[PDB]
């Protein structure tokens, strides 16, 4: 049990805090340092456990004693000594370049900074294979962590008397949200007369209950068994944007397409869902090209009216209705157009701020107007 | 709560869905990078490149081992 | 001819539809497989060709095969069998690193996922030249199709018995679009009193004949002849930004610079258009300072005027006069000044859409207040 | 139909034009990785290694055969 | 003195222009060119200084020279002619691709690019250490100029005949710019009734008197001594955005949190400011839980009431007050709740915009109305 | 003039304060880049990878040299 001088830290960040009193449990007492160092000046292994009494195994990585003992050593006997020196110091040189990359001013707070195990690589000697297996790291989840980058790495003693860095490594267990579903949105474009739209959706959105919230994939890797993800991908979303998914069209934003596009056409719950407006569509079993009526904005072809169709040169067989024959345009809410372009955004968005500033007398005064 | 009927009619559907799962820690281990390769089959060929690479490490070494005693001498014992 | 069961594949978007139906023509078949199998075990060399009969010629290459021919080959004798085996077991690993981060869980979609050649030149060796070299990839294109990353590789088969992995890879040809022609934007500030403004315009604009469309150049590589683009490039343009490039002033945004501004004067049609007011113009020819009036936002210089110019330490001869003498400020109608910040963009909607709320009950009864 | 005379206004110049190419795939080529290497000469020096790499790939290369097997085993005959 | 012909040359950008007319300063004449040839015909080593007459001197660096000299020359007598050139080929085509991805079409205007030291790595024979120690550049600041990018280089000669190429490089000096402070802001969550939000404002802001100014930080290294930065950081912030941070809490924008938040509690000024509705705070001086109003929306937690608190399962010792006790949440005006995400945005925006464009006749008649 | 008291009762304090420094390049060195290696000790055993390799050199320093030779046409002695 420890407790943290906040008046004469005076300034620190929750992550800062918390990192600084990890530390008290994770670093070595000054015994275990001395033996540590006096280990070290025995072994001549690129990857070595040490074995400390009754404490945990400290794995001991040094990032050029392969190139020393299977390079340097055997030719010893035919290479002059000004080439051994040579040949050692372009890779001692190239190790500093990727310690100073990992452990410079680049890193901003040593204290809380995580250093996941791939950006370890090349101080660990070029590979992280050996050193996972040496430490255990082993199971059906080890892909899904690895590549999630989920392996993560603390700093907790750096010895400038005999130049080693201790750090500290967790392998993490994952534990399955109870209820939270992640679903990937996929759309096909749509004619309205003959401009090309495109509703704007989050490519992942994560549902709980009753409840919607946006998906961020940065740090996930999509597993066959579920999604893993290293750090926290659920964020919210917007309540106009709820809307839109909960059934409301007019809340849901479009977008023009260019002139090619791959999303005309999709196979949902075995029907085929095409813009036969902007793709040809015809009925292999009839020999009949599919019109798209100008009243109606999308295609939903079943079995019911064409078992096998034909949509941009591939032949497809669909099963029985899963969605209804297309209502017409009229019957459908569209919501508002916008470009999602940056420069577009800041013109559009400075053209109606400079509308609302205009003003800004009669919009202020509208109680008086409402009342009268 | 998604709508899916509503959607498909502005050509939004779902393509798959998965659960969600994250990572918590349990245990730590340690991992030591030793920083000084052992040059004693050598002889001492290397005795000017091995100086001029310690004088780059500590360059590195020394502002990490101030930022972790800044922290480590506001840590006090509950007692 | 082949047929999509769409109804037992239940849900695929058009991508996969697409790339799943080609991978049975450019798929070999089982006879081939097995020839294929046969003869990679009789090869002993980094690159090979195969020569399957009368079959399209099948390059083999093998990812350390070099480095077993040129480095532990040769020193079979003088090394032992533990130092030959530790040798190739730190480049097996390496390799294998490399084969999980690109046919790993990351790679999203494998049978859709189109694969780059510069992507797969660790797999390949560490070098692509000898692979396009043997391919027969070659001529006046290649050096701006590699550069855009126009040469993809897509997955076709995959053998786990003998460990192999079948890629389809193709030599795109390219095709001028008749009538589009790709404009560089190039823009200077200028001064409305003390402070130095700036238009906001696209970087890229392109045109085919009175249309105008955006221009993505994140595929592109601009060379002499013309720009190269592996993707799609055009994408639309928000009405507004259209009536920005079709004349009106009014609906180009600006914004303020900062103090050190690289963008202060340009050369144009052999006449440089300056800002004067924020860096010092000077004629050379008679020694003059050249000052910008204050209800002039730009100063547009020409030989009829000053034949010699210095301007910001620099001395430019000018042509004749192509751009006309500056008009005033209060004969330019100016646009709405805009911050592009992502967080002034959102401090700036929230503020304006908080407005748009307070009065929803004005707004939505305009019918009645314009009536009456 | 951009407007330079307006543009230059205020200062908005175009500073160089070029014709737009895209890319169209006619032909396929076939490219093989082979991820066995022949390691005849090296007699048995290196058999712990080569199977460790083996047991690595199989991680990698099973779950990538089933997503080719699954696509393949929807696509019949037009007849 | 030089004249730029600005007629003949048309249009060029002021980057363009000054860094051509600086190629008559910073290149070496016809004479030294000539020299320069004849010296490197002569030297074998991958690092060395060419010394001529009364110049400075000239730091010539071949890319596999070291390889050649270290791995090759000293296998003349066991290796075969044929394994001899099979193995430079190999570092020659490696050494290609990386002269094609520096200096091919993916470079744009060479003449005015800048190039960092660290791009030229592998053209340099993988490291920059001995070329920076053989440049003279050392010094305290070295680290700080280095990682932020501050050595560039520039294309000043190529040479096809003899195949090399010149480049101007400096090693700059750093200037603090008089007055200008660096802030570093971080946020605490707080708590409206079950709802947690968090103040949207800038990672860093700069300061110069009364002024307020964005910051980017992309381009600084942040060092004990003073921030680094190898370009302008200092951008114009909105207005709006500075009436928050000048004292107007209603300016500034607000955004949900998602479930795990990692910016509960503070440090500051030895106090502890905390969301006590959010993480549980007790008093461990006298073990009570400290309770968070409703009707206020954040803890500021000093020794006068909790001498030692216990936070986040993390036990502080606080000092002095130096925060006012919170008030209620009627006395603080909370600016408009936003949403971030991209995608969130747009759809916001474009609702925004249909409604103004809805309402555009009653907000024509702005005067019509009020003068009525 | 930023009000830190406003600040912090909606959550945001200052956690650091520095200086703010800028680069200005006075004297510059010259660094050659020499593509072509001393071959002399190999006896001529890489004439067909040298060869190619100053092939393929040609196709990225004749349009730098090329642009290179465009802007110094254009600059002219003052008188
Ligand atoms: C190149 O750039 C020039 C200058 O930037 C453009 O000229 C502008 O053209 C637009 C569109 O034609 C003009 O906008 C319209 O001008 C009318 C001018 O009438 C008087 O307006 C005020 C009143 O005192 C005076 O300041 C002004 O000098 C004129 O005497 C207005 O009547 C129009 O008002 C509109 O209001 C609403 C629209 O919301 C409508 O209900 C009205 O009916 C009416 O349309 C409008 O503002 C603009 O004035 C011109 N700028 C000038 C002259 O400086 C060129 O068009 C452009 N060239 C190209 C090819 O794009
Ligand atoms: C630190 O934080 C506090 C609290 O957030 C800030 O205090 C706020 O300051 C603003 C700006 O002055 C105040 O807003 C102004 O309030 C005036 C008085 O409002 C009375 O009436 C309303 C009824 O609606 C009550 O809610 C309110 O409590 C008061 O009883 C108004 O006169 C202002 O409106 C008009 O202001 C000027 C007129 O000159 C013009 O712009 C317009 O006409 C405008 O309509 C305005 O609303 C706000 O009330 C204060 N909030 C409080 C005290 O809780 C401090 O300013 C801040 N510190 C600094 C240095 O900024
Ligand atoms: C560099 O590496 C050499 C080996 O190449 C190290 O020497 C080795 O040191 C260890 C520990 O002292 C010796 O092992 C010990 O052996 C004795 C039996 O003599 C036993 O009682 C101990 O339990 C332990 O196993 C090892 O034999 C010795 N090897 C040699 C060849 O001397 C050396 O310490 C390293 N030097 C550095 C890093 O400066
Ligand atoms: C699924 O979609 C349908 C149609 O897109 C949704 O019906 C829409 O419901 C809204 C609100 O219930 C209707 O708006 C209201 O309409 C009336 C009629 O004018 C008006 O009095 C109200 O002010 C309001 O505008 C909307 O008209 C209606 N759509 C159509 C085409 O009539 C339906 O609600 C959606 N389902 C779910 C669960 O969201
Ligand atoms: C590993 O590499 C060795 C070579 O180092 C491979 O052995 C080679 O096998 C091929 C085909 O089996 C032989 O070529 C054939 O030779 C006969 C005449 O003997 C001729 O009729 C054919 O047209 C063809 O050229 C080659 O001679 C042979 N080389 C040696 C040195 O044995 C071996 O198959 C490779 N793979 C393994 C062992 O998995
Ligand atoms: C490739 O490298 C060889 C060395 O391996 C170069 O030959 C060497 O060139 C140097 C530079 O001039 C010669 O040094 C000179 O020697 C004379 C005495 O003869 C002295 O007057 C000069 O001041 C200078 O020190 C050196 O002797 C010579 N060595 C040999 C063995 O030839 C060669 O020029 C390079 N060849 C290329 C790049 O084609
Ligand atoms: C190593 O020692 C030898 C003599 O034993 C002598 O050359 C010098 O002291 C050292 N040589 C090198 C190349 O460091
Ligand atoms: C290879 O064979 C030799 C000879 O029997 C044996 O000593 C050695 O252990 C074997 N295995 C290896 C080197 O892995
Ligand atoms: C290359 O050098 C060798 C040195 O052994 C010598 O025969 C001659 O200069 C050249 N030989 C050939 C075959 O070009």
């Amino acid at each position: 049990g420890v407790v943290l001088a906040g008046a004469a830290l005076g300034v620190a960040t929750a992550a800062q805090i918390t990192a600084g009193i990890a530390l008290h449990q994770s670093m070595l007492n000054s015994q275990a340092i001395d033996n540590l160092r006096a280990s070290l000046e025995t072994t001549n292994q690129a990857i070595e456990a040490i074995r400390q009494a009754g404490q945990g195994m400290i794995l001991a990585v040094q990032g050029v004693q392969d190139y020393i003992n299977n390079e340097l050593i055997p030719s010893m006997n035919q290479l002059s000594c000004d080439l051994i020196g040579q040949k050692l110091g372009l890779k001692l040189l190239r190790y500093y370049t990727e310690i100073l990359s990992l452990f410079g001013p680049s890193l901003r707070d040593p204290i809380s900074a995580e250093i996941s195990i791939q950006a370890l690589s090349y101080a660990l000697g070029g590979d992280i294979n050996k050193v996972l297996e040496k430490l255990g790291y082993s199971g059906g989840d080890l892909l899904g962590i690895l590549e999630s980058r989920g392996i993560k790495a603390r700093i907790t003693h750096v010895d400038t008397e005999s130049y080693f860095i201790v750090l500290s490594i967790a392998y993490p267990t994952l534990s399955e949200i109870k209820g939270v579903i992640v679903h990937r949105l996929e759309g096909v474009s749509y004619n309205i007369g003959s401009q090309e739209w495109y509703t704007t959706v989050p490519k992942y959105v994560a549902t709980q209950g009753y409840l919607i919230s946006n998906f961020d994939e940065s740090s996930c890797t999509f597993m066959p068994e579920g999604t893993v993800c290293s750090q926290n991908a659920l964020y919210p979303m917007s309540p106009l944007l709820q809307e839109c998914l909960r059934g409301s069209t007019k809340s849901c934003a479009r977008t023009l397409v260019s002139g090619s596009f791959g999303n005309r056409f999709i196979l949902s719950q075995g029907n085929l869902i095409a813009n036969c407006a902007s793709i040809l569509c015809k009925c292999y079993t009839t020999g009949t090209i599919i019109n798209q009526d100008p009243d109606k904005i999308l295609t939903y072809i079943a079995a019911d009216h064409c078992p096998v169709v034909e949509v941009n040169g591939v032949t497809i067989q669909v099963g029985s209705r899963r969605y209804p024959d297309a209502v017409y345009l009229h019957r459908i809410d569209l919501g508002p157009p916008i470009s999602l372009g940056r420069l577009d955004v800041g013109t559009n968005l400075g053209n109606a701020i400079a509308k609302l500033e205009d003003a800004k007398e009669l919009l202020e005064s509208s109680d008086q107007i409402l009342r009268s | 709560q998604i709508h899916w009927g509503n959607l498909s009619k502005i050509g939004v559907v779902g393509i798959g869905s998965a659960s969600y799962k994250v990572m918590t820690r349990s245990s730590h281990q340690s991992l030591v990078i030793k920083l000084m390769p052992n040059i004693t089959l050598l002889n001492n060929c290397t005795r000017v490149e091995i100086a001029e690479y310690r004088r780059l490490l500590r360059t590195v070494l020394e502002p990490i081992r101030d930022a972790l005693n800044a922290m480590t001498q506001n840590i006090r014992p509950v007692q």
